[PDB]
C-alpha cells in the first residue's frame, strides 16, 4: 500500500545492504591472494627489465 | 448439502464460489443493520458468521462432504482480515499466486505457500513425504539464491548451488500441467497423472536422472513418459 | 481434581459426554491474581522435550512465556509437543513432577 510498498522497498534496500556488505568482506579475502601474486610477478618482471635497461 | 449428507446418506463434494463475496455481503448488511463497523470495515460478527458456515460443513458419522471453497484475497494481501479469518477455518489451504501465473505456469499454485493438514509423513507415506521434502528445500533454495543471481549473477554461486538452480528451473516447469478445461483456454490436451506416478516421476528429477533434459521439455508435460517424449520432440 | 480426562465446553458440560463432572467446587471466573507476597521466585524446572526450547529458552514452573508466531504454521503443534513430554514426568508418582495439563 503505502505501508506495504514502503516495507517491501525497505526490505529490498536491507537485502541490498546485506549483499554489498557480503561482497566487501569477500573482496577483502580475495584481495589478499591477489596482492601476494602481484608482488611475486613484479619481482619476476624486474629481472627482465634488468636486461632491457642495461641493454639500452 | 446437509440433506445429501444426512438424509440421502451419500458422500458429497460441495463447492462454493467465491467466499470473499460471502464475507463482503455480510459486511454490507452489517452496516445497514447499524452495527458500528469493525476493522477494515468488516462486520463485527465476521468471525462467528464464518464460523457458522464452516462449522456446519463437516464429516459426521452420517455422511462426508468435501467442500472446495474459493476465496478471493483482496489485492493479494492475505494479511487483509477477510482472507485471514478464512485462512484458519479451512483445512487444506492452497494459494494461487499472481507471480506463478505470470511465469506462465498454469496451475498458478504457489509451491512454497501450499500447506495441507494431511501432508504428515505417516499419512501420505514416508516416500511421498521425503520426495516432497526434497522438492520444498530445492525450491526454497532457488528462491533464496534468486536474489543472489539477480545482482551477483549465477557465476558466483557454488557448483552444488548451480546444479540445484538448474534442477529448480526444471522442477519449476515440471509443475506445469495443461488443464482439461483449458482445451479451450490453451487448446492443449489435459492430463490426469496418477498419484504414485507423480511421486515416482518427481523422484527421478530430484535424483537428476533427467539432468540431460532441457527446461522447456518439462513445460506442460504429464508424467515421466511425457518428460522424455517432449524432450525427444524438442531435440528434433 | 476430577476434571482430568474431561473435554468440557465453557459452561462446564462434558462435550465428550464422559458424564457429570467430578469436581470439588464451583469457583468464580472473576477471581483475582495472587498477591506480591503470595509469590515465590521461579526455579523449578519443567522440560518440554524440545531440545531447542529446553536449552535456548529454558522454561520453569509458574512461568508465562509467550508463543507468538506466524499464522497456521501448526502453531498448536509446537505447543502440543510440550504437553506430550509431560507424560514422562507425569507417569511418575512424585507430585513435584506431576504437571496436570490444561
Amino acid at each position: 500500500a503505502t505501508l506495504k510498498e514502503v516495507e517491501m522497498r525497505l526490505k529490498s534496500i536491507k537485502n541490498i545492504e546485506k549483499i554489498t556488505k557480503t561482497m566487501k568482506i569477500v573482496a577483502s579475502t580475495r584481495l589478499s591472494k591477489a596482492e601476494k601474486a602481484k608482488i611475486s610477478a613484479k619481482k619476476m618482471d624486474e629481472a627482465e627489465q634488468l636486461f632491457y635497461k642495461n641493454a639500452e | 448439502a446437509e440433506y445429501f449428507r444426512d438424509e440421502e446418506g451419500q458422500d458429497v463434494l460441495l463447492f462454493i464460489d467465491n467466499i470473499f463475496r460471502f464475507t463482503q455481503a455480510g459486511s454490507e448488511v452489517s452496516a445497514l443493520l447499524g452495527r458500528i463497523p469493525s476493522a477494515v470495515g468488516y462486520q463485527p460478527t465476521l468471525a462467528t458468521d464464518m464460523g457458522l458456515l464452516q462449522e456446519r460443513i463437516t464429516t459426521t458419522k452420517k455422511g462426508s462432504v468435501t467442500s472446495v471453497q474459493a476465496v478471493y484475497v483482496p489485492a493479494d494481501d492475505l494479511t487483509d482480515p477477510a482472507p485471514a479469518t478464512t485462512f484458519a477455518h479451512l483445512d487444506a489451504t492452497t494459494v494461487l499466486s499472481r507471480g506463478i501465473s505470470e511465469l506462465g505456469i498454469y496451475p498458478a499454485v504457489d509451491p512454497l505457500d501450499s500447506k495441507s493438514r494431511l501432508l504428515d509423513a505417516a499419512v501420505v507415506g514416508q516416500e511421498h513425504y521425503d520426495v516432497a521434502s526434497k522438492v520444498q528445500e530445492t525450491l526454497q533454495t532457488y528462491k533464496s539464491l534468486q536474489d543472489i543471481i539477480a545482482i551477483l549473477g549465477m557465476d558466483e554461486l557454488s557448483e552444488q548451488d548451480k546444479l540445484t538452480v538448474e534442477r529448480a528451473r526444471k522442477i519449476q516447469r515440471f509443475l506445469s500441467q495443461p488443464f482439461a478445461v483449458a482445451e479451450v483456454f490453451t487448446g492443449i490436451p489435459g492430463k490426469l497423472v496418477r498419484l504414485k506416478d507423480t511421486v515416482a516421476s518427481f523422484k527421478a528429477v530430484l535424483e537428476g536422472k533427467y539432468d540431460n533434459i532441457p527446461e522447456h521439455a518439462f513445460y506442460m508435460v504429464g508424467g515421466i513418459e511425457d518428460v522424455v517424449a517432449k524432450a525427444e520432440k524438442l531435440a528434433a | 481434581p476430577g476434571l482430568l480426562g474431561r473435554v468440557v465446553d465453557a459452561l462446564g458440560n462434558p462435550i465428550d459426554g464422559k458424564g457429570p463432572i467430578d469436581a470439588a467446587g464451583r469457583s468464580r471466573a472473576q477471581v483475582k491474581a495472587p498477591g506480591i507476597l503470595p509469590r515465590r521466585s521461579v526455579h523449578e524446572p519443567v522440560q518440554t522435550g524440545l531440545k531447542a526450547v529446553d536449552a535456548l529458552v529454558p522454561i520453569g514452573r509458574g512461568q508465562r512465556e509467550l508463543i507468538i508466531g506466524d499464522r497456521q504454521t501448526g502453531k498448536t503443534a509446537v505447543a502440543l509437543d510440550t504437553i506430550l513430554n509431560q507424560k514422562r514426568w507425569n507417569n511418575g508418582s512424585d507430585e513435584s513432577k506431576k504437571l496436570y495439563c490444561v
